[PDB]
């Protein structure tokens, strides 16, 4: 039951059956009978399963982190605020990191659903996704093994600065 | 270096002024570990007369432990008197000295340049 509009699934459009010809039944006699011998037997222990679960419920909950200053009102040195602001950088980055996982799972479901109209109706999903990858690819890529946010932030001053000649060569 | 602290009253041990200094606790991991150094003490000395280890350390043993925890005690005691007296001469001369140390005002990231050579 997770989240739909995170995972898209498109309609199904399951096409209507047609014999068309008078045959037996090859497949058929085996998915009624397949239906009969693996569906019922388990769906009762799923069942089952079900109810005792419910008898008992549970709570947990998806933690919060709040939000900080951050790299900027830090000073450049006593680490008592920076460690806060470094870290929770650590936890968005892992963020982001998975929200990559989503956009690149997406992308090869989108293929697999399609079939072999590879080029048509995953335009829009890869278009996103070479946005985002884009993004992701300018801001965090190459940094190294130790990193913490005074080498983001560097980074985004390197770019800031390249920028900033290129639209003065705008001009 | 600070022999003309303590060289005004010549040969103290520790001055009068040291008993507002928190003495060190029972128990302090420091001489524990002294009483365990007398404790390899005794047992070196067991060695050396040929007598199995683990006998005669009835009396000796506790003997060299005592005087460990006793003699490391003091040390200890009038140990952390120095470093009081060292940390206050720091800070007095600290403050009777506005110029020789400027307080700088410490500028935040925000203000900050560096080159940061990514790998590739
Ligand atoms: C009665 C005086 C006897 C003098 C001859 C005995 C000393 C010479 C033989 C042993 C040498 C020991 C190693 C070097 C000296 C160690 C000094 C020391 O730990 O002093 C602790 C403290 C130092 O006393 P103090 O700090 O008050 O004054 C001496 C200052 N110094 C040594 C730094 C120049 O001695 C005592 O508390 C003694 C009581
Ligand atoms: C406590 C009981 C200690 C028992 C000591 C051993 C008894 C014994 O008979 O030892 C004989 C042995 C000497 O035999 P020998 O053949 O001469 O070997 C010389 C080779 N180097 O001599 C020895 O083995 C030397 C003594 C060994 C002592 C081992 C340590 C004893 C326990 C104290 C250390 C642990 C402290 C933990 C503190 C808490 C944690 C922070």
């Amino acid at each position: 039951s997770w989240d739909k509009d995170v995972y898209p699934e498109p309609p199904r459009r399951t096409p209507a059956p047609s014999p068309q010809t008078s045959l037996p039944n090859p497949i058929t006699y085996l998915t009624k009978a397949f239906d009969l011998l693996v569906d019922r037997p388990v769906t009762l222990v799923r069942e089952f399963i079900e109810r005792q679960h419910a008898k008992n419920k549970y709570y947990y909950y998806h933690r919060e982190f709040r939000r900080v200053p951050d790299i900027t009102e830090c000073h450049e040195k006593d680490v008592l605020c920076m460690f806060e602001a470094e870290m929770q950088w650590k936890r968005d980055y892992k963020v982001d990191q998975e929200i990559v996982n989503i956009i690149q799972e997406r992308l090869k479901a989108c293929q697999q659903r399609e079939g072999e109209s590879h080029r048509q109706n995953c335009a829009k999903e890869l278009q996103q996704f070479t946005q985002v990858v884009k993004a992701y690819q300018d801001r965090y890529h190459d940094l190294g093994a130790h990193y913490s946010a005074r080498k983001c932030l560097a980074k985004q001053k390197q770019r800031m600065l390249a920028e900033r000649k290129a639209t003065k060569e705008a001009a | 270096m600070m022999t003309g602290r303590q060289a005004r009253a010549p040969l103290q041990f520790l001055p009068d002024e040291a008993r507002s200094l928190p003495p060190p606790k029972l128990t302090d991991p420091r001489l524990a570990y002294i009483g365990f150094l007398g404790y390899c003490s005794g047992l070196i000395d067991n060695a050396i007369r040929r007598r199995p280890v683990l006998s005669a350390g009835l009396h000796r043993q506790f003997l060299y432990i005592t005087s460990f925890v006793f003699v490391g005690y003091y040390l200890l005691k009038r140990q952390d008197y120095m470093y009081a007296v060292r940390d206050h001469d720091m800070f007095s001369y600290i403050k009777s000295h506005p110029e020789d140390f400027p307080e700088k005002d410490k500028k935040t990231y925000r203000e900050v340049f560096e080159e940061f050579h990514p790998v590739r």
